[PDB]
């Protein structure tokens, strides 16, 4: 989750959100994707076009341990 | 000088209630002083026959200690198990319970750190308690939900929306498959929404997915209020509505406003979510506080149908094993000692109905079979991000979420170790599932 | 990355709550990461404006730290100043403040410890809040006392009487001098004492001893309860039997029982003594939990005429001015912000009534004179021991006390020094007390 | 108030009560008290023929640190 | 006339031995027995409200099934709901519940209860229009022996 | 035939409700089945497993004889020792506790009479109950 | 109903139920029954393969004298 001496979330570095893996923040689908239902060229099968999806190491906290990002308890 | 409060040959009633503290005396004070006075100090705060020789009964009424138990890191601490006899204590009264033990010892000069461990609660005094309104079996009765977990969504970060908008959250949510919805703890009734509006708006989200998908759904609305008359008619409008259930934070407003709401439940056939708001004030450092193992016993008592637990996916050992003494101590009949998972006594509940174990945080899609296979069906996973933050939206997340579960519940009752397979699991259905091959791109598989 | 939730420029707005948080991050997190994250946690939950932008008015209902001070003590402790917008919280609930604030922030990971030092209640929210049902003035107005704290005895340890012995122990108090005697708060209503009989019985003792004396008598009886039913049940008995004052414990109980408990004093024109069993779980410790100024804060709002402060006799400096910040914080009407009594910002109550502040514990007759000079007028002395230890008894023993009060007050009014000529002043009055003569060979004069 | 390396009350030394001081032991006024107000010989002034008193340092607890015998907080 | 029904007896079944069901499984055999052609059932004496069955949710489940039996039958079924209870109070407060669910008939054991009770009970139901079936647990303590007690011919009368 | 409803070797627990029924049997009516048949009446109705079977928890709520104790006399009386759990009655009601126990056995016509002579109410259910308003001490 | 010098049912012997008697514990049709509305080879018509069914002398009791067995009053 962490970076080195801090709480601030790693995989997103603090914004809570990172660049869609599957678009690559363009907000374009670039392969067939799923036998051509969604198709190469429109819009991101994933981010429907927002180029940004929800951190999963933080769920958008930007930082570790609070309740939005850890198991309770 | 022989210390009458200390007595290591007294064999416990079944009627007493026993205390199990975590005691780290002033460094030069022997263990047996120290015991003799937190006996002492919980009861009649004398060891002597000065004041006690003045009464009829005498040290009748007197709490003392049986047993001492020291512990590995040794100049720090002992436990020191206590006995009250069951007269001390006002009948069906957590709060007078929780007076009587814990009202002045953690202030005793004596000591550095004090922490009440576990209790003992006889089945006596159980009997002059109502216990959950209506707890697991009854429950499942009412909603209609078998041979699984309920699923849950807290509406959060969404402080702010208004009672129509925060609505139509809890519509998708309930319609893309999830049991139920939470209000934010922190929402009781504000400028920016009232709760007369909320509950309207969170009634016809619930008639509206009920009716689309032909299961019972539910929203639990905090009545949680500054007065005992303003949480009972927020309340009596719930009930108006016809919603299957509520929820209270039982410390932040207290056991005395909780047993009433308890009371006021099983008369209305109203379920109750517990959120446990400011427990850990006193159950986070682990040489002083209530440990929540405490608190729970005494919610059970007091009365909840739901309550947050601690969430837990590894091994079970260690901290992780606690939790689940913490949950066998919610959900069953009769639980045995065992130091290993924090369970200091064993408890007999008498057949006072088990609790729905809540778990949170974090969570999402991957962490489904380890869920399911450490917690079983009775529990309520309640999702935050795991929902609400699929790129799809609400009911899109939900999907995904009751998608994930269904398919964790088939490979276990086929007979697949959802631990190792757990992976595997989620995969195949995703093959399926667009809504789940969304939510498994955002969030990593566990190892 | 800038860190929104930590803004050292933001000036507060009068009408925003503001908390001073004593953080001890875990060793390597920097204060500013910490210090916005608690500003986070204890509001949103996140830095982010990704669940923000799905919302209609965004980060406006968001906490923010806007001011870090680095302590000497220890490193890695630092105080957090956070702001809290108004419209966070329920109109007159003490319940959804604490929840908003203190509800999860002490169990966030990425601390070891944290601590709720103060809160600075704006004037804006306070008029949401009725506060106390009388306060000060009010009080002594109802019972015609005047100049001169108020003398009052715990009838403890006497666990076990009947409410009629119970009762002679009250008669006899109040008979011999004092003004008040407080219910044991671990008596609730019991197999050994139903309550019914024993407000019967105290209301036997104080009529009696009104008069005989032809002064106001009053018995703190105690409606701490299970349900608010029954709470208010025992309220409503007290002033059928046209009692002044009943006592209420406001964390056992909780304060949305207390909240509706001061109501209903307000109502029916009860005063209303508050007891504070169980504070330590929560207050004792300094890096970890709510600090009782806060607590007594939050008391103050929910509503109470009485409240225990804590005691002190020596030189008001350090510790003891600590006590004495919340003295000046339950009584006056404004208090200056001030680092060395512990009152971390200025408080302005509006004209809220302030609360009597009670001195207690292990007091006695050579005490007299110092907590007249520290504590003033405005003070309730309540006496364990130091009444009922009396040899000749209960009477002989509120006699010692008062005749030793009523000597300070005149030494007061002469222009003497009670601080170093408290021992003469006491010896004085004991050549024309035996009683006080008796009382003094049994406790000794402090240096 | 305590003992060394114990909580135990040194005054009285866990029991609570002294002997009186006035009659010491005896339950009898040796001198009289107030000016001729208790007489030599009769029962004594303070403890009232009973020999022990309440010990101050505790009242009667046995033990310091405890509400009976420290003040509040 | 309630009931719609002349012309013969009337059919019930008692629910028993089935102590220690659940509030819904119980209420699965009642459902069973209406469903089949019994115009009534009944609810176990013993049963009032205890740990394994409380009576709220027993009343509930009965409730859903007179009213699924009903719909699917054309034929006015009921249930004795048994509002025998430790106090006046207590009992009428049950008794209110069967009238708020709609329902036909309850149940009373006057001798165990009594008769101010009984007599209680029993002008609340003419004026909610609620039957009253009366079971008689405890009679053969009085009733059995043929040259001691009082005979049941005088326990019926009263 | 082995008859469950007779336990000899069954201790009573403390929260058990005990009773002492003076049986007068049937001439021919062996002790031992009359005692079971006692306890099976004033409880399930029943010493098999048919009707116990198609339920949940079973044979959970069964009350059982657990001591036989012949009495003088040629009217071949015993006592027979009772033990019911506490999950059968209802929490405060005298009016349930008299209606399981006593609801039906005495008109048993495997008896020819039948006389409860004592209870043991457990101190687990006496909690349940207010008791006297004010009793003894607070009268006076 | 009852045994000799016994209460318990003579049908069942205890038991509270009995064998089948029409598939003789076989659990299956050995002849059709009402026109063959129930066919041979076929699940019981009676107990439907349990192999038993209720005794009806004491209604699964194993005794006669209670409730369950025999007539009111
Ligand atoms: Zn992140
Ligand atoms: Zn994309
Ligand atoms: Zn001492
Ligand atoms: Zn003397
Ligand atoms: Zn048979
Ligand atoms: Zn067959």
């Amino acid at each position: 989750g962490t970076k080195p001496n801090s709480l601030v979330c790693a995989n997103c570095e603090g914004e809570g959100c990172v660049a869609c893996s599957q678009c690559k923040g363009g907000g374009v689908n670039l392969i067939d994707h799923f036998n051509g239902q969604f198709k190469a060229g429109a819009l991101c099968w994933l981010c429907r076009g927002k180029k940004e999806v929800l951190c999963g190491d933080c769920n958008g906290a930007g930082f570790i341990g609070g309740f939005l990002s850890t198991f309770d308890e | 000088y022989r210390l009458t409060y200390y007595t290591p040959d007294y064999t416990p009633k079944d009627t007493d209630i026993l205390a199990a503290f975590r005691v780290t005396p002033q460094p030069g004070v022997p263990f047996e002083e120290a015991a003799a006075a937190v006996a002492a100090e919980s009861s009649t705060g004398t060891w002597t026959t000065v004041w006690t020789d003045l009464l009829t009964d005498l040290d009748r009424y007197k709490g003392c200690c049986y047993d001492i138990e020291p512990l590995p890191g040794e100049d720090n601490q002992f436990i020191a198990y206590i006995a009250y006899p069951l007269d001390l204590f006002e009948e069906g009264s957590v709060t007078n319970m929780l007076t009587s033990i814990v009202g002045n010892v953690f202030g005793f000069k004596a000591l550095k750190a004090l922490r009440l461990e576990d209790l003992r609660i006889p089945v006596a005094y159980l009997k002059t308690f109502q216990g959950p309104p209506h707890g697991i079996q009854v429950e499942r009765d009412k909603l209609n939900k078998y041979g699984r977990p309920l699923l849950g969504c807290t509406i959060k970060p969404k402080l702010g929306l208004s009672a129509k908008n925060y609505g139509r959250a809890v519509y998708e949510c309930l319609r893309g498959g999830l049991d139920f919805t939470k209000d934010d703890e922190n929402i009781n009734s504000q400028p920016f929404q009232r709760w007369r509006d909320r509950f309207l708006f969170v009634a016809d989200a619930i008639h509206k997915a009920q009716a689309e998908t032909g299961e019972i759904k539910g929203h639990y609305l905090n009545v949680t209020a500054p007065t005992c008359e303003e949480m009972l008619k927020r309340a009596e409008f719930a009930k108006e509505l016809e919603m299957p259930i509520i929820m209270h934070d039982f410390l932040t407003a207290g056991f005395t406003a909780n047993t009433t709401l308890s009371k006021w439940c099983r008369d209305n056939g109203m379920l109750l979510h517990i959120h446990r708001a400011m427990h850990a004030v006193m159950d986070r450092q682990k040489n002083h506080g209530i440990h929540f193992r405490v608190l729970a016993k005494c919610l059970r008592m007091s009365g909840g149908d739901h309550i947050h637990t601690g969430t837990v996916v590894g091994k079970l050992e260690g901290d992780k094993a606690v939790t689940l003494g913490i949950v066998d101590l919610l959900r069953e009949n009769y639980i045995e000692q065992d130091r290993s998972r924090g369970i200091y006594f064993t408890q007999d509940w008498a057949s006072m109905p088990g609790v729905m174990a809540v778990a949170s945080g974090g969570i999402h899609v991957w962490h489904m079979p380890a869920l399911v296979d450490i917690f079983g069906d009775d529990a309520v996973l309640q999702f935050g991000g795991g929902t609400l933050g699929h790129p799809w939206g609400n009911a899109a997340g939900a999907t995904a979420n009751r998608v994930a579960l269904e398919a964790c519940i088939q490979a276990r009752n086929e007979g697949r170790d959802l631990m190792r397979e757990g992976g595997d699991i989620i995969r195949e259905a995703a093959r399926w599932s667009p809504e789940l091959a969304a939510a498994c791109e955002l969030w990593k598989e566990i190892k």
